[PDB]
């Protein structure tokens, strides 16, 4: 038996649609979730970016003259 | 053949946004004719619909908790 | 006559197509021209027999 | 301006079209239906306010700048319904709507296929073509001399008569064939 | 007040805030009564033709047929050479030809300056 | 070898048996529709083994394999380049356009010529893998003008229709405004290099190459709606929802991109292609995503969604990282396509209601509708570990990281705030709040063709990215060293997007009506660009077309 | 086959299987599967075609041209030794044509076969169509639709004045 | 999907919309009662009702028709006209 | 059709336009020529240059896709101002405003990438190093001749 | 089929199959594919100056 | 129940046509595809040689596929 | 990206312009220095076909990750750690460009400051 068109209230709701619709946003938020765990670098950082100023004069070659 | 329709008088505009929505016209005397016409798309099923941080996170509890089984289940299995 | 789609759509082209590419396109010069495959360090070559030596051992960095 | 049956706007036809207009547009502006309701009521207000207006002169002038206040407020794309023209449903169907007299020109093995229906439409073209001369002389006297002054029809009057320039009308195409 | 708006040549002033369409005066209901006379008229000697059951073709609109004449026909002898009609037939006549000639001769002969000293890269050019 | 050309061949000829199928017909069809839907997921699953043993080897090839004319220094033979970029693209456009069919076997189910409208669709998936496979720009010119003219006939689908034949009349001048430049570059090629295929045109390497390039932009302004010839793209939506969904979201609009990542070799030693690239691919994404923030219709804002991605992928080929750009196309076609669907979804369940402003209270009513909306805003957007996080923030994190027009970055950044404010837009009109829609419900989605056609583009828009990414080899370098403000750049405006977009949703439910204002205006008018060169250049053109083109001159004086 | 000497083919060198993980890959199942299947019949059939062709073994010939005299030691307005030299520098046309296809077909498959280090791997290549174009342009470029022998050995002798101008403004 | 209306149902929805109006008594509301003349409506209410028939049925009633439309019959008999109900 | 239904020479008395007015089907005081330059246009009615789309859409059309009438004088530019083509109707923004508006916006996005372009942005590094004399062999230089050491140093 | 199975329209396939020969002759002999002079330079009289 | 009859232009003569058009094409498209690829097959493709001493070919036989000889031979 | 602002609000006279540097010696200031080391064979990187831009002083790992690649198929997630450290050897080359470039911003304020002492002294 179909979904009846129901009048100014809430339409007819299958079950196996309102299960297959939390299974995928779980599937999303699991997928997510997974690889924020797994890798945590592509979005915050792979390595660290060093200061350009902590670095000294002789490991650069700067003579003081 | 017949869609049988639901009563007419069952849609009344207390505990709505219509009910402000009169409060306000009749602080400076005006008066809502099509509130009971408007007033079934606030209340049944539709009623207490989520906020956009809410359907974002529709399914995210279930999601976590399987998250946090697979995570037990690799750590329990690298050992 | 559950799966005539499979015989009738795909296995007589393939055989047709096979037959194109084997005896008249490729009997033909420069037709299908292939990039050559991707040569390593370590590989062992089949037309000749010939294993290709390694890299030069690594200044280690870690 | 332009219309069928009258050469202009009444003064009552032009309040409530921009009324109506007004609220559309409104309704465009403001997306949600509770707060559409109460600027709508705020709104039926401000048309009820000079809505005991005697004087037509001042009446046209007040419709003027309303018509003004509509401009300067309107929507830059109103809410236009889907099969309402200049909606993204509208004369969709139109390839789909084949005139009937396409039917006389099918073949008669095809017509044989649906007996009942052409065995009917036989005396549909029948009652046609014996209505129509009887319409016509209808017209031919009714008319006033000039031609007819409004492009309104009269109905039909005796009894086994029909309404003259009744068939196109009658058996248009389907809005969804 | 408010931004008053602007007509143009594609952008037509409409109907509401025309002041000419708030006449209420007597001779323009002459005149919008006439206009319903004669569109009434042309309506109903269209479809007594268009609801004919006994014809079976095309209702000729001699409208149509005018415009077309007008468009094709009366092209040439409603014609009077006179100053405007000879300027804007020497402008948009043998205006852009002078144009792309002087364009392309210039081009060309720049072209052939630089092939006869040996300047253009002519290498791989064997198709022509 | 002998498989892979082989397979190759047959996933084509495979596409071409239900045309031979439908044009040699007498009986009425044993569903037609199904057939070909059939035929397409077969040459999914043919041509996924050359993909596989792309991806075993790197094996490419050429298939030179039908001797067609000789123009006495140009042997035009009938040559297909399977590279990377076909062996790519040809299994997600198959994909795609099987998801597509069987959503149109519900969707377009209450049309008589459903089995024209396959035909139709299968000849456009045709003249693309004829596009995107051609060795030469002969052939390519042959799948170029062959999706320009599906697309008129599947703009002008209700041919009765006055906004749809004008609108593909408008797409067929744009595109051909585009093939001037196309066939700019052609004879450019044939004069300077004696050639038209792609082998030579790279082995030569022409370094004078700036008028050939200035072409193939033109070109791919015309195809892919870049600034200046875009707006047919959004004129383009009065077609049907699965022809705005296949073609003009995700496969026939990035054929212009397509032609530029193509030519590669001669845009990485061209630095002011480069730099045309990168200025008109940031004036397009940002234009296109200011125009979507004040619509309503939800097919124009999704278009002006996938123009704003074109533009983004326009960038990120002008900052020479062709690669990721199409990385960008083969992700962007599964969520793009998945948008599409769920919005069409929703406009046949709401009875061809596509106006946002009708919608809402869709959260619960269609739940899997719901669901893939918002999977598809989030890839769209750049959430962490979707498929749309893949490409697209890889491009931000080499548009950061590059020499690089400043103004074009922060434009583009702008950009991306704007697809977090148009995406949550339409999640707050469509999805969020209480109904707007009228009062007789007939919501329902409860056919399996819509549900499993609406779920292998949700499994492919949650895990084709990871799975292709870690598929591809590397053919550039990528920049993975940045400080900490400029890796966080995308997420931050991103979620700033989203903030900003939020804050004017929630001052809408306030009880206060503004005047317009003029950006208001602006963007809603759309730049006032359709409203003005519409009018004023077919104006110029049909009086001097008429006054003295026709009587003053060709029938008076000459 | 053809000829290896005019479509060269440097030796292939493919690299041996090394299976380092453990999953059995799809393609040498999917190699077996196309051995069988399609390999087999479509090899009995063209051995049937082939027994066919033995059962009547007839051949055709290449056809020789002999060596007219040219245009330069043919006669002025005299068509019949002019026609005969004529249609030799047409055929010698249309074979140096098919000349710089050859060569263009060696660039090609050579920028193919050679992938990402065609530019290192492919200067013999492009040495002899850079040679081979500059030959096939100062012999017959910029003669015109109405082209002929005459036409050439006006450029010829343009070319051979310009070329004594330069040797002789070089000294 | 598209039910089919009835003028049952066009009747039973019309009158559904005027007995959520809160000028209209729902006790003396027939299928003939006049607007202006039976019910005391103004015009302004009228172009209101006809603009809630709009909101109903998801179409547009044009200005030249809406200016006409005077009582709940005209109302399902102008939709009859426009729907083609009871093939 | 017949003769004295077809256009003919520029009326110059008002009978004639009386006549022509009759003959074009429409009143005598909207009846205004093209005026009498001697461009061909004759006795055709200038109509007030509307596009089609302009028109009432609801009304019952003769055409309803052109919105015309049947013995209704069309405008000159007929097969000009259908739908499909160029439109004269009222917009929400004035035209002068609209062309100003977009001037401005696209000379000033390319004023803005010309800045951009003059001032480009870039990384704290230095230039890609690349071994064997800067790939030579492999950029394709011959290999006779030998170029400078394009020699990098660590650091 | 009559022009499908044309014999050698415009004898294209044997200026391809001549010029296999001639480059086989060229190349094995040292010679260059194509001299830059169509007839021979030593059997032409310039006009002098 | 309540099937609507769908008015729509005579498609008689339109798949007339194209019944015949297919009809009066495969009429001699289908020997001759069965003809040529009988001559493929027992025929069969002719195999270049080179020029013997003192045999002078004809002009027909400076050709490979059979049917091309044929032509060659017989009109040409 | 402060230093745009240092380079274009500031002056360019001090900050190193990206174009064209090194504009200072590579024996300037370091006593015996020595060369980069290629680790991989120009014939070995020729054989594994790398694209141009990706023969740099460290292709030797790209190569090890390709051949991973290619010998691990089907199993595509079986070779992160030689990604992994062609990925931190590409990161010490760029380390290694942000070094150069701090040597050259370093004497250009040596220039800066030599040419201020000159102007204060003589
Ligand atoms: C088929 C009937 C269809 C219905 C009838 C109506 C047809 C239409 C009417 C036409 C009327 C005539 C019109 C004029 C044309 C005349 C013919 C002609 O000029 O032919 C030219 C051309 C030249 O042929 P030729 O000069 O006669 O012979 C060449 C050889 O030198 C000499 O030949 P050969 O000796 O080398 O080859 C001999 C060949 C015979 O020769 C022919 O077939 C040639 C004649 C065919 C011509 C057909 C033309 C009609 C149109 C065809 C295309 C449309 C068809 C319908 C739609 C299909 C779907 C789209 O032998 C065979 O076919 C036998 C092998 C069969 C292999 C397959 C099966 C193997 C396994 C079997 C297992 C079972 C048994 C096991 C046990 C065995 C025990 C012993 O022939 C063809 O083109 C043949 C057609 C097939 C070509 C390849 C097809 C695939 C290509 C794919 C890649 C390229 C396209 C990519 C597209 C991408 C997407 C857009
Ligand atoms: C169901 C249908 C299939 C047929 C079933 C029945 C037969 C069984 C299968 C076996 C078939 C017979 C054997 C194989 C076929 C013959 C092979 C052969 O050598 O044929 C000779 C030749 C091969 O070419 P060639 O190189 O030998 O000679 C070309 C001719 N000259 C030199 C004069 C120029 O022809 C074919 O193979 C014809 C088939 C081509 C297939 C593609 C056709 C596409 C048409 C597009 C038109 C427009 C093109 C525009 C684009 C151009 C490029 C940019
Ligand atoms: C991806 C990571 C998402 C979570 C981290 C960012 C959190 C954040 O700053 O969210 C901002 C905002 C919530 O704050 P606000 O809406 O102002 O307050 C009401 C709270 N329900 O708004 C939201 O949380 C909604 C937008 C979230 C965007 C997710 C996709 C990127
Ligand atoms: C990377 C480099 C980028 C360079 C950018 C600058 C160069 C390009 C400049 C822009 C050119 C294109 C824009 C102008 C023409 C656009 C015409 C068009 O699209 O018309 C559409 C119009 C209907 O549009 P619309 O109003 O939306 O309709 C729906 C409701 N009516 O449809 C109609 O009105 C129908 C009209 C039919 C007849 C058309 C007549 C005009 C033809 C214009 C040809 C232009 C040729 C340009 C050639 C350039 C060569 C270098
Ligand atoms: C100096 O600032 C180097 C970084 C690149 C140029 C400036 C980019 C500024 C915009 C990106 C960061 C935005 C953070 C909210």
């Amino acid at each position: 038996a179909h979904i009846e068109p129901r009048y100014r209230q809430f339409p007819q709701l299958t079950r196996s649609q309102v299960i297959q619709a939390e299974f995928f946003s779980a599937t999303m938020w699991f997928w997510i979730l997974w690889r924020f765990w797994h890798d945590s670098d592509a979005v915050l950082g792979h390595f660290p970016y060093p200061d350009p100023s902590q670095w000294t004069d002789e490991e650069l070659g700067i003579p003081p003259d | 053949s017949k869609m049988e329709l639901p009563d007419y008088k069952q849609w009344k505009i207390e505990g709505t946004p219509l009910e402000t929505v009169q409060e306000k016209l009749a602080a400076r005397g005006l008066r809502d004719p099509w509130g009971r016409n408007e007033a079934w798309r606030y209340m049944g099923g539709f009623a207490n619909n989520v906020s956009f941080v809410g359907a974002l996170l529709k399914g995210f509890k279930w999601g976590f908790a399987a998250f946090v089984v697979a995570v037990g289940a690799e750590y329990y299995l690298e050992s | 006559r559950h799966s005539i789609f499979a015989f009738t759509h795909v296995l007589i082209p393939v055989w047709i197509i096979h037959y194109y590419l084997k005896y008249h396109v490729t009997t033909k010069p420069y037709t299908i021209v292939e990039k050559k495959p991707r040569i390593f360090p370590g590989d062992t070559i089949l037309e000749t027999g010939e294993v290709i030596p390694p890299m030069k051992e690594f200044p280690d960095q870690h | 301006a332009f219309l069928p049956s009258a050469a202009y706007l009444t003064h009552q036809q032009k309040v409530l079209q921009l009324y109506k207009r007004a609220l559309r547009h409104l309704e465009s502006r403001c997306v949600h239906r509770d707060k559409y309701r109460y600027f709508a009521c705020l709104l039926r207000a401000r048309f009820d306010e000079h809505k005991n207006e005697k004087d037509m002169v001042k009446a046209t002038q007040l419709l003027r700048e309303a018509e003004k206040e509509f401009w300067h407020g309107q929507h830059p794309q109103p809410y236009i319904f889907p099969e309402s023209p200049g909606g993204t449903s509208y004369e969709r169907y139109e390839c789909y709507k084949v005139p009937e007299w396409c039917l006389d020109d099918w073949h008669p093995s095809e017509k044989a296929m649906y007996p009942d229906y052409f065995a009917k439409r036989e005396q549909w073209k029948k009652l046609r073509r014996e209505s129509w001369e009887r319409e016509v002389k209808q017209l031919q006297e009714e008319t006033p001399v000039g031609g007819p002054r409004t492009e309104a029809l009269p109905p039909a009057r005796k009894q086994g008569d029909l309404p003259p320039l009744w068939w196109h009308i009658v058996t248009r195409p389907r809005e969804r064939p | 007040s408010f931004p008053k708006y602007e007509p143009s040549r594609l952008a037509s002033l409409p109907t509401t805030l025309d002041p000419a369409e708030y006449d209420i005066s007597s001779e323009t209901r002459k005149a919008q009564a006439e206009r319903l006379a004669i569109r009434s008229r042309l309506k109903r000697e269209y479809q007594l033709q268009y609801n004919d059951p006994s014809r079976r073709g095309v209702v000729e609109d001699p409208a149509l047929i005018r415009w077309t004449c007008a468009r094709s026909a009366n092209v040439y002898p409603n014609f009077r050479p006179n100053t405007k009609t000879s300027l804007l037939g020497a402008l948009f006549g043998i205006g852009p030809l002078i144009f792309w000639y002087y364009v392309f001769k210039t081009d060309r002969d720049r072209k052939e300056k630089l092939i006869q000293e040996g300047k253009l890269d002519r290498t791989f050019n064997i198709s022509y | 070898m002998n498989l892979f050309s082989s397979l190759t061949l047959v996933t084509l000829i495979l596409l071409t048996m239900p045309i031979a199928a439908i044009n040699f017909n007498t009986h009425k069809f044993t569903n037609y529709p199904l057939y070909v839907k059939t035929t397409i997921s077969c040459a999914f699953i043919t041509s996924m083994i050359p993909t596989m043993m792309f991806i075993h080897t790197g094996q490419e090839m050429i298939i030179s394999n039908w001797h067609w004319l000789t123009i006495q220094t140009l042997k035009l033979s009938l040559s297909f380049k399977m590279d990377f970029f076909s062996m790519m693209f040809v299994p997600v456009a198959l994909f795609v356009t099987w998801s597509i069919m069987e959503f149109s076997m519900w969707y377009m189910h209450s049309d008589p010529n459903i089995n024209q409208f396959f035909k139709y669709l299968l000849l456009f998936l045709i003249t693309m893998l004829i596009l995107v496979t051609a060795n030469n720009l002969f052939q390519l010119f042959i799948g170029w003008e062959g999706v320009g003219i599906m697309s008129f006939l599947l703009i002008g689908w209700w041919y009765g229709r006055t906004d749809a034949n004008t609108a593909a009349l408008q797409a067929i001048l744009y595109n051909r405004i585009g093939d001037i430049g196309f066939i700019l570059a052609m004879a450019w090629f044939l004069i300077n290099l004696n050639t038209w295929d792609l082998q030579q045109i790279f082995m030569l390497n022409p370094n004078d190459s700036n008028l050939p390039l200035m072409g193939l932009i033109l070109a791919a302004t015309g195809k892919s709606a870049q600034f200046g010839l875009h707006p047919w793209l959004p004129s383009a939506m009065e077609g049907p929802t699965p022809v705005s969904a296949l073609l003009h979201s995700s496969t026939m609009v990035v054929a212009g991109i397509f032609l530029l990542i193509r030519f590669y070799p001669l845009t990485e030693n061209n630095k002011f292609g480069q730099s045309i690239m990168l200025c008109l691919g940031a004036m397009t994404t940002l234009f296109t995503a200011m125009c979507a923030l004040t619509q309503n219709d939800i097919k124009k804002i999704i278009a002006f969604s996938t123009s704003s991605q074109l533009g983004l992928m326009m960038v990120t080929i002008g900052i020479n990282q062709p690669h990721l750009a199409f990385l960008h196309i083969c992700t962007h076609a599964f969520f793009k396509a998945m948008l599409f669907m769920c919005s069409g979804s929703i406009i046949h369940s709401l009875n061809d209601e596509q106006d946002i402003r009708k919608m809402g209270g869709l959260f619960k009513a269609m739940p899997f509708t719901t669901t893939a909306l918002i999977i598809g805003s989030l890839a769209l957007t750049g959430m962490p570990f979707l498929t749309g996080f893949y490409s697209k923030d890889l491009i931000i994190e080499s548009a950061n990281t590059s020499y690089t027009n400043a103004w074009a970055l922060l434009m583009t950044l702008v950009a991306t705030s704007f697809t977090a404010i148009y995406s949550t837009r339409i999640i707050f009109f469509a999805l969020l709040g209480q109904p707007r829609f009228p009062t007789l419900i007939n919501i329902n989605e409860n056919n399996p063709f819509l549900i499993n056609s609406i779920k292998r583009l949700l499994i492919g828009s949650l895990f084709a990215g990871f799975i292709i990414s870690n598929n591809i080899p590397p053919m550039t370098i990528p920049q993975m060293t940045m400080p900490h403000y400029l890796k966080m750049t995308a997420l931050t405006v991103t979620i700033l997007g989203f903030i900003l977009a939020l804050e004017i949703s929630n001052t809408t439910h306030y009880l206060k009506f503004n005047y317009p204002s003029n950006t208001f205006k602006f963007s809603n008018l759309l730049g006032y660009y359709p409203t003005i060169m519409h009018r004023l250049t077919p104006y110029m053109n049909l009086t001097m077309s008429q006054k003295s083109a026709s009587s003053l001159l060709d029938l008076i004086w000459l | 086959s053809w000829d290896k000497d005019v479509y060269p083919e440097p030796p292939r060198r493919t690299p041996a299987p090394s299976p380092q993980t453990s999953l059995p890959n799809p393609i040498t199942y999917l190699t077996k599967a196309f051995d069988l299947l399609v390999d087999r019949p479509v090899t009995l059939v063209r051995e049937f075609i082939e027994r066919q062709h033995a059962k009547n073994k007839y051949y055709y010939y290449h056809r020789e041209f002999r060596r007219v005299p040219d245009i330069t030691e043919c006669h002025e307005k005299d068509v019949l030794c002019m026609f005969e030299a004529e249609m030799q520098w047409k055929r010698d046309y249309k074979v140096d044509q098919e000349i710089v296809n050859i060569i263009q077909e060696r660039l090609k498959a050579c920028q193919q076969r050679e992938g990402e280090s065609h530019r290192q791997n492919c200067a013999k290549e492009l040495q002899q169509f850079t040679q081979v174009v500059k030959a096939y342009q100062d012999r017959y470029h910029d003669l015109g639709a109405h082209y002929s022998a005459r036409k050439c050995l006006a450029k010829q002798k343009q070319r051979m004045l310009a070329e004594r101008k330069a040797t002789k403004e070089a000294a | 999907d598209a039910p089919p209306l009835t003028l049952e149902g066009i009747k039973d929805r019309v009158l559904y919309v005027l007995k959520l109006y809160d000028k209209i008594d729902p006790e003396k509301l027939s299928v003939n009662s006049h607007f202006m003349k039976d019910l005391g409506l103004d015009s302004l209410d009228q172009v209101e009702i006809i603009m809630a028939m709009e909101d109903e049925f998801g179409f547009e009633i044009p200005d030249i028709d809406a200016e006409k439309l005077m009582c709940p019959q005209e109302i399902v008999d102008y939709i009859a006209d426009k729907k083609d109900v009871y093939e | 059709i017949t003769k004295d239904m077809l256009p003919g020479p520029y009326p110059k008395t008002p009978e004639e336009r009386a006549a022509a007015a009759k003959k074009y089907n429409m009143r005598v005081e909207d009846y205004e020529p093209y005026p009498d330059d001697g461009m061909g246009y004759g006795d055709y009615p200038k109509l007030p240059d509307r596009s089609q789309q302009e028109r009432d859409p609801w009304y019952d059309w003769d055409h309803p896709d052109l919105r015309l009438n049947w013995g209704e004088p069309m405008h000159w530019d007929l097969d000009m101002y259908i739908r499909n083509r160029v439109d004269t109707s009222p917009t929400p923004v004035n035209w002068n405003l609209m062309c100003k508006h977009l001037f401005g916006f696209v000379a000033f996005m390319l004023f803005m990438f010309w800045v951009g372009e003059t001032y480009p942005t870039y990384q704290p590094v230095g230039p890609k190093q690349y071994p064997y004399n800067n790939l030579y062999l492999e950029r394709g230089g011959d290999p006779n001749k030998e170029p400078e050491p394009v020699v990098h140093y660590e650091i | 089929t009559f022009v499908a199975y044309l014999p050698d329209y415009r004898m294209q396939e044997w200026a391809r199959r001549e010029a296999e020969r001639l480059v086989k002759y060229r190349e094995a002999h040292g010679l260059p594919l194509m001299e830059s002079n169509c007839f021979d330079p030593s059997k032409i009289q310039l006009p002098e100056d | 129940g309540k099937r609507l009859f769908i008015i729509k232009p005579s498609g008689f003569y339109d798949k007339r046509f194209l019944k015949l058009l297919r009809f009066y094409i495969l009429l001699t498209g289908i020997p001759v595809v069965i003809g040529i690829t009988l001559i493929n097959v027992f025929i069969g493709e002719a195999e270049l040689a080179e020029i013997p001493e003192g045999y002078v070919p004809e002009h027909w036989e400076y050709f490979k596929h059979p049917i091309s000889r044929w032509i060659a031979r017989t009109f040409f | 990206g402060a230093h745009l602002a240092r380079r274009y609000l500031g002056d360019a006279s001090v900050e190193p312009e990206p174009l064209r540097m090194p504009t200072f010696p590579p024996d300037y200031g370091f006593p015996e220095r020595k060369e980069r080391e290629m680790v991989a064979t120009q014939q070995e990187m020729n054989d594994a076909q790398l694209v141009l831009q990706q023969r740099d002083y460290c292709a030797h790992y790209l190569i090890r990750f390709l051949k991973c690649k290619r010998d691990s198929f089907p199993n595509f997630l079986a070779c992160k750690h030689e990604q992994h450290d062609w990925d931190y050897c590409e990161h010490l080359d760029y380390v290694k460009r942000m070094k150069e470039f701090e040597r050259e911003r370093r004497l250009l304020q040596r220039k800066k400051r030599r040419e201020q002492r000159e102007a204060d002294m003589a």
